[PDB]
């Protein structure tokens, strides 16, 4: 007589039996569901290496919403109903990338790679509610994710062609 | 220097201690799933359907795969003759038509049991003589012929013709097929742990059916538990199967076959028939002979082809014929697929005549042993193939072998014990035998070794051979040391792997030790070369302090060694050119105690004389002449294979599969290595010793074929000269069928017989 | 001790503790598989692809274990290990006088290359019975000396020599679907009795066509004029069989040449197979069953002088 | 409502308490245990790969008794209060090899070496059932071990050591 | 001849999807045990005992 | 023998591009493609008694390296460029193959001249040196010590 968790995470759904508080989604996606395109940069919110989008029906405004979250301070008890998506569920090299995936790679906004996927998601998110954003809008989603290799210009260059 | 020292194989502790690790003792992955293969349970049929509902309900099935899964392309195999899955017919019994993947093994075998198939039948065509009538061959007549064989059998004073079969022979390989196939989720990159002795093929097939460059597949063999030439081709149907489900499922992947499926599946040696005429004079001399061979090779070519140019090689065993032809064909039949085994059609040619050459002696009245003594070649003569005999140590492993044996004096016994005793009786034999040594394809016979020295002075080798228990790593180890002027302990070999020897030859023919002996040894001295400044400058220094000094001085201490074999390439058209790079020679003599009543036998005592120039490691190679010697006792006298009407093998383990057991070998069992007899063609003087000895277990058939024939002249009839066919396996029941007498003829229920 | 209960995702496995539980579990379940060395069960699961959803393992039980020695002979509990059963024989061999171990002699030649020490370690004397292979060594030696089964149920007990009624068609004894062998008595050797057993060196079937017989004559006292015999092989039908039609025409003949034609021209009938056989090895097999026969007629004749 | 199988492999206690009825031996000590020195080369119990020492105390005789068996065949619902042997059991390169382990090894009676840990653990049962043998005792030993490679005389040479 | 151009770097497109393996992506074998240090929290001092 | 080429070297890749101009220097060097060469990873069984990746050498050095070894197979696959001079690369590896010729090499390369000694102020310390300017412009706010980089 402890609850189950139901989640998605990529369109595909999770049951959690056995639920540990302690568990961060990071921690499930990871070693849990095997699905490590998702990264641990710092553990304290700070990075962005690890940054999901998250969706969820809203009571209130009625509409689906969807917003960016740092996987690895995410306690996934919180996630009761809440659709998730990782970088593996924005498109791949086996199928097709996404126009985001694609642009900061020719860009050169990918040099070790370690931020790309939290980079990707925050971009992608920020495209979920504003599929044409101003380029103001576009370097305040990056305000969590850092970079140590590129010195950021070549992202926000690649990433501009998506504004007006 | 542990040259010419019996050197326990390096890895004979930990095998012992169960510590050495084989591929399916490899720990498995977190995600690592199970594939379990479905194979046909027909001859020859059109696939009608593939029912997998009931598999679907087996707890953790994860798919089923269909060469509609497959993204490149499903034509494999050595001549690209075969499928990966077969798509619309199905061509013998275990042809592979898909694959169950599961979370677990026992859920995997228990998934592909429920799989259904539904078949339309086709005429098969199973038996030798079934394709021979419908005409059933893969490519046209082999053919050697030298001198003139009308004129041969004008001067014969004798003809004797006949027919005579050989079964096949599965390898039992204590470690059956085996590959973990690993996806890395990059650029279609992939490692496999594979039971091969085929490196270089595992990793061209697989990149093939997954359609990505070779240069994308990595294979490691770190060792196998026996090949026996059954891991040079067969094991791609394992491993292609094993890379597509890992491709198709993302997650580590493996299987390790039950014996049932690896007897079924793999293929086996190739069973021969032939049809044989010789001529020649009341003194024993040989004059002429035809032999035309067959061999049943199944339902691809694989490597049929080579095997018979090999059987034709040696249809002359150790025997001078001035006029002779021999042919061969290979049949086209829906059996699975049969390979390379130990001595690769060596000893059916051997085998077959041996049997006539038994056949002259007996028309002629004269002693085996004189009549064999008399045709045999002489130092320098040419081969029907018109290859010189340079080092012809036949004549010396003979003599000292009748030494040794005591032939003469326990000759005279065995007929004391004949004219004794009514219902056992006893046999006795002695046999030589001969053996090219070199692929029969000529650029098989090429090997690459990579050395690096690290700057503790310890030294990495890694070589194309695989381990499969003839050790090659511990001869490579004495190779290197005594080379490069250290002590062994100095040296490791970890594993074989694609990604630092590639486009190695398979380990096979016999001659890894020298050809990959000579690609070490070649590495070792450009080291050497590259050291010897230091050497000069520092002379009373360690080794250590030469290769501190070389790293220090940014000399490179890694390097490629490469060795082809030279003056190679025999024409079919012109019979010319050299075959082989040189012979291994050996002469076993046997006796044996036959129980006229029940067609069981009792090896006594055997003696072997094997020539194997300076032996790097007289442990090892003893223990290979001893080895092959019982594969052969198996092969001419305890293996055989058994097929319904319908071609389904129904020899499947075991139970009913009989290989030599600790009680088969013969009571006094002596092996002797040949002294004073380097060979120049080889690392250190030495000569390859896997394959030549298996033949010589024939030793025991012709001592079974003696007793035999005292059988019959107490019970059957009062001809001396008679040649009755006895077939190979010499199993009980062809015993005792050939001990004609009042049980078989049924005289003693007072019916008339055909005996005395 | 106490009775234990395994389930598995398919089977559900029974440790039976006492004689008592197992009746009634039998009882309760008459369906349920028996399971002592599994040397045959695990053969039939894994590669004849068979089912058993219960199961019930007797080898803790008292009786079943039990070695008895009585007035006729060993007996020995059904769950006893062929090793125990060798070891227990050998000994007899050793003790007692050649003229009361005909029958334990004929056992232990059977024994001999069979197998190996780990499958002779587990594998029972009543799983080999019960298993009833055409080529089983032991059955055709049970039924030439009239060995004695005794066989329960709850309620019932019942002991029977083992003859040819005992094995009615392929793999099938004549038990009922709720009874369990318990022991098996293999009898000593009378005056003037003789006993042999033989069996083919090469098997190629998974089970049959392997020849093994069990052989036995007794005399009227003092003579060579029989009084008894009997003759059983596995490996010519479907189920270990006697000769019954030759052995019958042999009663009250003497031991001569007379009786081993007319003994040889009756087995060649009897056990006639037909071309197309199962197992094939046709002339070898009706060789063999003349060969062993000629065997035993020289080793009795050895015997009597 | 199952109970807890107990039995010991090398000495250590296992417990295990959801006990699958079609479980061999073989399997539980590979894919459970993680102990892959015992082997499997048929299934079928004719090749003695998978030999251990199986040991109990028979409540029937008293005595402590050990035997071989094949671990491919043996159910582990049989083996409740039965201790395990397998070769890492009696030695091993990291501590000292048991006096069986190293004669085969230096006899030359290892080539590929798939079939000497059963071989090994054959003439191991022999010898704690009886410290001094008979080269008679030796030789029937092994009906139950097969070997593709050696041709069996090294391993009956090595082995006579221990005879007489 | 592509040396002196612009071309991405080989690994950019696997390392945007999250296909590109670093070390703890490595999938771990399923008897694998984790590590962490245990760490000096004075500058300079004997060690007197770890319990 | 399906033409595909696998580089390994000493360096290792950690976000600089290594691989992707060792893959660029080797393809220039072959005259093939790029989609025909792959490097997989740095290993120490592949390439012994590596240098740590640093001081920006990689590329020079490894380029270098890798630019010896492409020579060696080219040394090696003329003559059968000779016989098939309308032929594929992939048809003159596998001529090379069947005529026993090996398809393995290694290369190494050892930078010249170096050896500066702190005891005489002399030999050269360097291969060569790399330069460049920067000219930035900043806005201060005096009050609370925070900056902007204009440009
Ligand atoms: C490698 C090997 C070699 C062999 N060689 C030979 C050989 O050469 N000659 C030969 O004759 N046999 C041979 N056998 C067969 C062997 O003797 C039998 O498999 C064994 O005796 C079966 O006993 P078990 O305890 O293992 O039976 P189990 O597999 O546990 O059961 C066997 C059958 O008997 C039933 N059963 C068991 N006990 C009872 C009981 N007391 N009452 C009623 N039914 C019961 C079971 O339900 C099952 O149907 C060989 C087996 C192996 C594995
Ligand atoms: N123990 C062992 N010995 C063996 C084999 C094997 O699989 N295991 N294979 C044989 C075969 S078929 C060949 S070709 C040679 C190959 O080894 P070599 O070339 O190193 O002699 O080993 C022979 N001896
Ligand atoms: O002569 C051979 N050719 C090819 N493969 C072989 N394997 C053994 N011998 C040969
Ligand atoms: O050439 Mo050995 O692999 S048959
Ligand atoms: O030389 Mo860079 O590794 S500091
Ligand atoms: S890992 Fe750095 S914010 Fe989550
Ligand atoms: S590319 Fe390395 S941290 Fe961003
Ligand atoms: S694996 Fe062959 S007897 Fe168990
Ligand atoms: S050493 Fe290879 S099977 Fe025995």
């Amino acid at each position: 007589t402890a609850d189950e968790l139901v989640f998605f995470v990529n369109g595909k759904k999770v049951v959690e039996k056995n639920a540990d508080p302690e568990t961060t989604l990071l921690a499930y996606l990871r070693r849990k569901l095997g699905l490590r395109g998702t990264k641990l940069g710092c553990g304290e919110g700070g990075c962005g290496a690890c940054t999901v989008m998250l969706s969820k029906y809203d009571r209130l405004q009625d509409k689906i919403i969807h917003f960016s979250a740092n996987a690895c301070l995410a306690p996934i008890c919180t996630l009761h109903h809440v659709a998730v998506t990782t970088v593996e569920g924005i498109g791949s090299t086996k199928t097709r990338l996404h126009p985001v995936q694609e642009r900061i790679a020719k860009s050169h906004g990918s040099q070790c790679g370690f931020c790309t996927p939290g980079i990707v998601m925050s971009m992608y998110t920020l495209l979920r509610n504003q599929p044409e954003p101003t380029v103001e809008e576009i370097e305040d989603a990056f305000q969590g994710n850092l970079c140590r290799c590129t010195g950021y210009r070549p992202i926000l260059q690649g990433f501009r062609t998506f504004a007006k | 220097d542990t040259v010419g020292r019996p050197l326990p194989h390096l890895a004979a502790a930990m095998q012992a201690s169960g510590e050495a690790v084989y591929c399916d003792d490899i720990p498995r992955y977190e995600n690592e799933l199970f594939l379990r293969l479905v194979t046909s349970t027909r001859a020859h049929a059109k696939i009608k359907s593939i029912d997998v509902s009931e598999a679907q309900k087996v707890p953790g099935f994860v798919c089923f795969l269909s060469a509609d899964d497959i993204p490149g392309s499903n034509e494999t195999g050595l001549f690209n003759d075969e499928t990966v899955f077969a798509k619309d017919t199905v061509t013998c019994v275990g042809h592979i038509i898909g694959a169950v993947v599961a979370d677990t093994p026992e859920h995997a075998e228990r998934a592909a049991h429920v799989v259904k198939v539904t078949y339309e039948d086709l005429p098969a065509i199973i038996t030798i003589e079934d394709a021979i009538k419908n005409n059933s061959f893969y490519g046209s007549e082999l053919k050697i012929e030298k001198g003139d064989l009308k004129k041969g059998f004008s001067e014969a004073d004798n003809v004797v013709s006949g027919e005579l079969y050989i079964g096949g022979q599965d390898h039992f390989y204590l470690e059956t097929h085996c590959t973990i196939a690993i996806p890395k989720g990059e650029e279609g990159e992939m490692e496999l742990f594979v039971s091969t002795q085929n490196a270089m093929k595992t990793q061209s097939f697989v990149a093939k059916m997954l359609g990505v460059p070779v240069n994308r597949i990595l294979v490691r063999v770190k060792r196998m538990g026996g090949g026996f030439g059954g891991k040079e081709t067969r094991s791609t149907l394992v491993s292609v199967a094993v890379a597509l489900a890992a491709y198709k499922t993302g997650h580590p992947v493996r299987c390790m076959l039950d014996r049932n499926e690896d007897m079924l599946i793999t293929g086996g040696r190739h069973p021969f028939l032939a049809r044989y005429k010789v001529g020649f004079m009341k003194t024993g001399t040989i004059v002429a002979l035809e032999v035309d061979h067959y061999s049943n090779a199944g339902n691809s070519r694989d490597l049929s082809h080579s095997i018979m140019e090999r059987a034709l090689f040696h249809m002359d065993n150790c025997y001078k014929i001035p006029n002779i032809r021999g042919t061969g064909r290979l049949c086209k039949t829906n059996l699975s697929s049969n390979t390379a085994f130990r001595g690769f059609g060596g000893p059916q040619a051997l085998f077959i005549a041996e049997n006539w050459m038994s056949e002259v002696a007996v028309t002629c009245g004269l002693p085996a042993e004189e009549v064999r003594w008399k045709n045999m070649y002489k130092e320098g003569d040419l081969t029907h193939f018109n290859q010189r005999l340079e080092g012809f140590s036949v004549p010396r492993c003979w003599d000292e072998c009748l030494k040794s044996s005591q032939y003469y004096a326990r000759k005279s016994e065995v007929d004391k014990f004949n004219k004794e005793n009514c219902w056992k009786k006893r046999g006795l034999c002695i046999i030589p035998t001969k053996f090219g040594i070199s692929f029969t394809v000529p650029f098989l016979n090429q090997a690459g070794a990579l050395i690096h020295v690290y700057t503790d002075g310890s030294v990495l080798v890694s070589h194309g051979g695989t381990e499969m228990g003839q050790g090659l790593h511990t001869k490579m180890v004495q190779v290197a040391s005594k080379a490069l002027k250290i002590p062994i302990s100095k040296i490791y070999i970890s594993e074989t792997s694609t990604n630092t020897v590639p486009n190695s030859s398979p380990t096979a023919a016999s001659v890894s030790t020298d050809i990959y002996g000579q690609a070490v040894y070649e590495a070792c001295q450009t080291i050497l070369k590259r050291l010897e400044p230091f050497k000069k400058k520092n002379p009373d220094g360690s080794w250590e302090d030469w290769v501190m000094a070389a790293y220090q001085d940014r000399v490179s201490l890694s390097t490629t060694g490469f060795y082809r074999t030279p003056n190679l390439g025999y024409s079919f058209e012109t019979n010319s050119g050299n075959a082989f790079h040189y012979f291994t020679y050996g002469v076993a003599c046997s006796e044996v105690e036959i129980d006229c009543l029940t067609g069981d036998h009792k090896n006594l005592r055997t003696d072997i004389v094997m020539d194997v120039g300076s032996s790097l490691n007289p442990a090892i190679d003893i223990g290979q002449v001893e080895g092959a010697f019982v594969q052969g006792l198996g092969l001419f006298t305890l293996e055989e294979l058994h097929y319904s009407p319908e071609g389904s093998l129904h020899t499947r383990g075991p139970s009913t599969y009989k290989i030599p057991a600790f009680g088969s070998i013969p009571t006094e069992f002596r092996v002797s290595l040949l002294r004073d007899c380097p060979n120049k063609k080889a690392i250190y003087a030495s000569k390859a010793v896997g394959e030549p000895p298996l033949f010589l277990g024939a030793s025991v058939f012709f001592a079974i074929k003696d007793a035999i024939r005292a059988a019959r002249a107490q019970h059957t009839n009062n001809n001396t000269k008679e040649l009755f066919r006895l077939d190979s396996p010499a199993t009980p029941e062809k015993i005792r069928n050939a001990c004609v007498d009042k049980f078989t003829t049924l005289c003693v229920t007072g019916a008339p017989g055909n005996c005395k | 001790p106490k009775q234990l209960r395994f389930e598995g995702e398919r089977v559900t496995w029974i440790q039976a503790s006492t004689l008592k539980e197992l009746l009634d579990l039998k009882a309760q379940h008459p369906e349920a598989k028996l399971v002592v060395g599994n040397t045959e069960i695990g053969i039939e699961m894994k590669f004849k692809n068979q089912l058993f959803p219960m199961i019930i393992c007797p080898a803790w039980i008292p009786e079943l274990n039990a070695v008895e020695h009585g007035p006729e002979g060993i007996s020995f509990g059904a769950a006893c290990a062929l090793s125990s059963v060798e070891k227990t024989l050998l000994e007899a061999v050793a003790k007692l006088p050649t003229q009361k171990t005909e029958v334990f002699r004929g056992v232990l030649e059977q024994l001999r290359w069979f197998a190996g020490k780990q499958v002779k370690s587990v594998a029972s004397l009543g799983g080999n019975i019960i298993t009833a292979s055409p080529i089983s060594d032991l059955n055709p030696v049970f039924m030439a000396s009239g060995t004695k089964l005794t066989i329960v149920s709850r309620g019932t007990r019942r002991t029977v020599p083992m003859d040819h009624t005992f094995f009615p068609s392929y793999r099938k004894t004549l038990l009922g679907p709720e009874e369990i062998l318990l022991s098996i008595e293999i009898p000593y050797s009378r005056e003037d009795e003789f006993f042999s057993a033989f069996k083919q060196a090469s098997r190629r079937e998974d089970d049959i066509a392997k020849v093994t017989c069990g052989m036995r004559v007794l005399f009227q006292p003092g003579s060579m004029q029989v009084k008894e015999l009997a003759l059983c092989y596995g490996g010519m039908a479907d189920r270990t069989i006697s000769a019954l039609k030759t052995t019958q025409k042999q009663l009250s003949k003497f031991w001569n040449e007379k009786l081993l034609q007319d003994v040889c021209a009756g087995l060649a009938e009897e056990l006639s197979l037909s071309p197309d056989a199962p197992g094939g090895m046709i002339e070898f097999r009706r060789t063999l069953t003349l060969s062993f026969f000629f065997k035993f007629y020289l080793t009795v004749l050895k015997k009597l002088g």
